[PDB]
């Protein structure tokens, strides 16, 4: 959802909802910061 | 009320990423 809306053209995400998505996948998911690398390539992946 | 929400909601966002800058 938010990665939907806070979009622009597709896959170009900046970075206050990289981060502001890891405090939630975080928090909700408890993950960490190169795993949420893979996570965030396939977030922009499947965005794509 | 509606307008209440969403900017709540962004609130609570910008708190938890000012939690994650502490």
């Amino acid at each position: 959802a938010f990665g939907h809306k806070y979009s622009e053209e597709g896959g170009l995400i900046n970075e206050s909802l990289r981060d502001q998505l890891l405090v939630t996948i975080q928090k909700t998911f408890t993950y960490t910061r190169t795993q949420a690398q893979h996570l965030f390539i396939i977030l922009m992946e499947c965005m794509k | 009320l509606e307008e209440v929400n969403e900017r709540e909601h962004s609130m609570k966002a910008s708190l938890q990423t000012v939690d994650i800058r502490l």
